[PDB]
């Protein structure tokens, strides 16, 4: 099973993320390259419960925690379902790479299509922070473009 | 009637007569079940048949206005923002690329409804809506393979637009046996063939507008309020001021 989703937003970010999985079991191979962000940084990314963005952010709700967890670094195991952490960036605002996760499925009752992925102007503290935010969303700020996880192929 | 759907919706309501007005809103509205008005939240939860444009346009006419929150079981309602994938010579220079709407809902253990909207398209027509096998948008609806399912109500786009003088809308109200499972990952697509496909500077045939089939907050299942920003300074918004 193959997915894909296409980051657009009036951020003059944007960029294409793939998925990849044979069966439930096996994890889910994650590939993506955004360009737009800041030169040389970390930026968030996350997969929103929702793909709705019939109202933006608020329409999509927060990160995608079926198992009802805290906020967290894909490390760590307590976290979001949808917790990818931080996406570093070349001297050209590119972020390119991929990973492996075993919590991100594109099937069963947790898959993660028709949801949203986004990708953040700021870098995700990863839980580590003293807040109840930090255990929330992780600060990664605002949110330059995004998109809804399709099947594809 | 069967196709029935609960949905709820903000709308303030902490006035003396707000709820008698809502009530006295959507009275004459056919289709609907029941209001329930839930004041210490301010939401309004709806039963019945009617389309959530319906809703909320008829309370917009009204000056109330609503904003769904969400709508039916969980997992079982789905949402299409349609967006155009280039430009078209008869669009406008400063345009964005929204164009329509394609709000879903479950009604039937086989049977869901499809309040498709088009606000502002700049030729008038008979656009046709169909659901396509990826919902890739990568390369436009060429990235989004052979067709699913064609419905074959046309949504005729012939009303003058809010938006612009001479731009025009539409909606139109379909019913399907597909239910939302199959759906959510796809792609809604909405196209129309371009009358001078002549005066388009590339081997473009439709005037389209589409969006991947995204999963939707159920009833009561997302209670998200505000999200995260930074910002508002003043130093840099002097520099804006001054570019
Ligand atoms: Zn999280
Ligand atoms: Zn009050």
């Amino acid at each position: 099973v193959q997915a894909v989703a296409v980051l657009k937003g009036d951020a003059g970010v944007s960029g294409v993320v793939k998925f990849e999985q044979a069966s439930e079991s096996e994890p889910t191979t994650v590939s993506y390259e955004i360009a737009g962000n800041s030169p040389n940084a970390e930026r968030g990314f996350h997969i929103f419960e929702f793909g709705d963005a019939t109202n933006g952010c608020v329409s999509a709700g927060p990160h995608f925690n079926p198992f009802k967890k805290t906020h967290g670094a894909p490390t760590d195991e307590v976290r979001h379902v949808g917790d990818m952490g931080n996406v570093k960036t070349d001297e050209n605002g590119v972020a390119k790479g991929s990973f492996k996760d075993s919590l991100i499925k594109l099937i069963g009752p947790t898959s993660v299509v028709g949801r949203s992925v986004v990708i953040h102007a700021g870098q995700d503290d990863l839980g580590k922070g003293d807040t109840e935010e930090s255990l929330k969303t992780g600060n990664a700020g605002p949110r330059p473009a995004c998109g809804v996880i399709g099947l594809t192929n | 009637t069967n196709d029935t759907y609960e949905a709820t919706y903000a709308i303030p309501m902490h006035c003396e007569n707000c709820v008698n007005d809502i009530k006295a809103c959507l009275k004459n509205v056919p289709g609907i079940n029941s209001l329930n008005f839930d004041i210490e939240q301010q939401i309004m939860s709806v039963e019945s048949s009617v389309a959530p444009s319906t809703i909320i346009n008829t309370l917009r006419n009204c000056g109330k206005d609503a904003i769904i929150r969400g709508a039916g079981k969980p997992n079982s309602s789905a949402v299409a923002i349609l967006e155009t994938f280039q430009k078209y010579t008869i669009d406008q220079k400063k345009d964005t690329a929204v164009r329509g709407l394609a709000r879903i809902v479950q009604v039937g253990e086989n049977k869901t409804l499809f309040d498709i909207t088009v606000n502002g398209v700049p030729e008038a027509g008979n656009y046709h809506a169909s659901i396509h096998e990826k919902g890739d948008v990568s390369k436009g609806v060429e990235s989004t393979g052979k067709v699913w399912h064609k419905f074959d109500e046309p949504i005729e786009c012939f009303n003058e637009s809010d938006l612009g003088k001479n731009l025009y809308s539409g909606k139109t109200f379909l019913s399907a046996p597909l239910p939302t499972w199959q759906l959510i990952g796809r792609s809604f697509v909405i196209s129309k063939s371009l009358n001078h496909p002549e005066n388009e500077p590339s081997s473009v045939k439709d005037y389209s507008f589409l969006g991947v089939i995204a999963r939707s907050a159920g009833v009561w299942e997302n209670n998200k309020q505000v999200c995260a920003c930074t910002g508002k300074t003043v130093w840099e918004e002097r520099k804006d001021a001054l570019a």
